């Protein structure tokens, strides 16, 4: 029945700017403030601004006057979030939520906020389209079980997600762990790639990861050397 | 601002309290409680420091003392395993960092940690990486710590959340990024891999 609605997820570059839509419904919209509230992956959540539903009149952060605009239709109901002059440290879900209580006390929007959009995923990168690089990961036994060593493939700097990795054109699957990837500040995705092989294969069979970044249109056959 | 523990951990049945702690917290009493499930939005449970929304369990109840909140949880079950954010107020709204909740369905397993150097092309192309992938270890919370010689590093590290392995573990990877000048002008660069009090530290030199 109470239902906040936002738009879909976003890609911008730096100093562009964000547009994010917040649709209400079941209850009245002209009762209830609407909060701004962003979560940056590993991160607190961060309150940046609330709009006064009725009276448009909106309350900002201290780190976004000047750069974000909060205003609402009060014929479709919908409150919507501009934000300007993106850096790469606004990558972040961001959520609207309905402010507890409403235009009648001082503290009439920090009450409670319930409830919450599905949230609206932004992500500010300045690299379009981009191929990995891939580095091999030389073989060591040091951390894996007896008579094995582990080998890889860094997957470094590419965009968007996804990337598959296969190991010896598929050949080789037992053993093989792809980690997710990071996200880092650059805006650009790293992942990793082992394989738990023996030991003793090392020196006779060749082994090669299979890299396919579908996005930028590149694939990589690196193979593994051991470092003698 | 707001202080709050990164992750708790505790079994089904039992009890067990996240503190929050803040000098917004003894001013006023609007501190809140927000429990947010994987990819789902956050979710009042308490507000106005201790008044339980209708819908709510009873097993949540909050509670202040000074300047430090609290949220108990008893007869733990297990759909409490989320994040618990707290909420207050100074001159705007404010929260802590989150508490990852685990309840604790298999035996708390320490990481299993691999630490790769940078590879001789990388360094040679004027740039170095060093990859350190942790897996099975339960709960998913760990802490990451990068150590050239001895002295901690804290520029250059990127670290993913835990993800859900196949056998219900999690495995991360954190990536120290470095200048070749760096790589080669200490005598080794530690990853150290905090988990449930214990610690897993792996070391990889130049020279090697």
């Amino acid at each position: 029945q109470v239902q906040l609605l936002e738009s879909g997820a976003e890609v911008k570059k730096p100093g562009a700017s964000v547009r994010v839509s917040c649709e209400a419904s079941g209850y009245t919209f002209t009762k209830y403030f609407i909060h701004w509230v962003r979560q940056a992956p590993g991160h607190g959540l961060e309150w940046i601004g609330w709009i006064n539903t009725l009276t448009s009149g909106v309350n900002y952060a201290r780190n976004f006057q000047g750069r974000l605009t909060l205003t609402r239709d009060l014929s479709t109901e919908t409150v919507y979030m501009d934000l300007r002059n993106l850096k790469s440290d606004d990558t972040a879900v961001y959520y609207c939520a309905r402010g507890g209580r409403g235009y009648d006390e001082p503290w009439g929007a920090y009450t409670w906020l319930d409830p919450w959009g599905q949230g609206s995923l932004v992500t500010v990168s300045s690299a379009s389209t981009k191929g990995p690089s891939v580095f091999p990961l030389a073989p060591s036994s040091k951390s894996t079980s007896g008579g094995t060593a582990a080998l890889g493939c860094l997957v470094k700097d590419y965009f968007p997600e996804p990337v598959t990795v296969s190991w010896n054109s598929g050949a080789l699957t037992s053993g093989v762990h792809t980690f997710p990837a990071v996200l880092q500040s650059s805006g650009l995705y790293s992942l990793s790639s082992v394989v738990t092989v023996p030991s003793s294969s090392l020196g006779t069979q060749t082994y090669i990861c299979n890299v396919n970044h579908k996005p930028s249109n590149t694939k990589v056959d690196k193979r593994v050397e051991p470092k003698s | 601002e707001l202080t709050q523990p990164a992750s708790v951990s505790g079994s089904p049945g039992q009890s067990i309290t996240i503190s929050c702690t803040g000098s917004s917290i003894g001013s006023y009493d609007l501190v809140s409680w927000y429990q947010q499930y994987p990819g789902k939005a956050p979710k009042v449970i308490i507000f106005e420091v201790s008044k339980r929304p209708s819908g709510v369990s009873h097993r949540f109840s909050g509670s202040k003392s000074g300047n430090t909140a609290a949220l108990t949880i008893s007869g733990l079950q297990v759909e409490d395993e989320a994040i618990y954010h707290c909420y207050s107020y100074d001159d705007m709204i404010i929260f802590g960092g989150g508490t990852r909740l685990t309840v604790l369905r298999q035996p708390k397993a320490a990481p299993s940690v691999t630490l790769f150097p940078p590879s001789s092309e990388e360094l040679q192309a004027n740039k170095a990486t060093l990859v350190c992938l942790i897996s099975d270890f339960y709960p998913g919370a760990v802490t990451v710590a990068w150590k050239a010689d001895s002295s901690p590093v804290k520029a250059g590290v990127e670290t993913t959340t835990p993800s859900k392995q196949s056998n219900n573990k999690y495995a991360a990877s954190s990536y120290l990024s470095l200048t070749p000048e760096q790589w080669k002008s200490h005598r080794s660069y530690s990853c150290q891999v905090t988990h449930e009090g214990s610690t897993v530290e792996k070391t990889v030199a130049p020279t090697e």
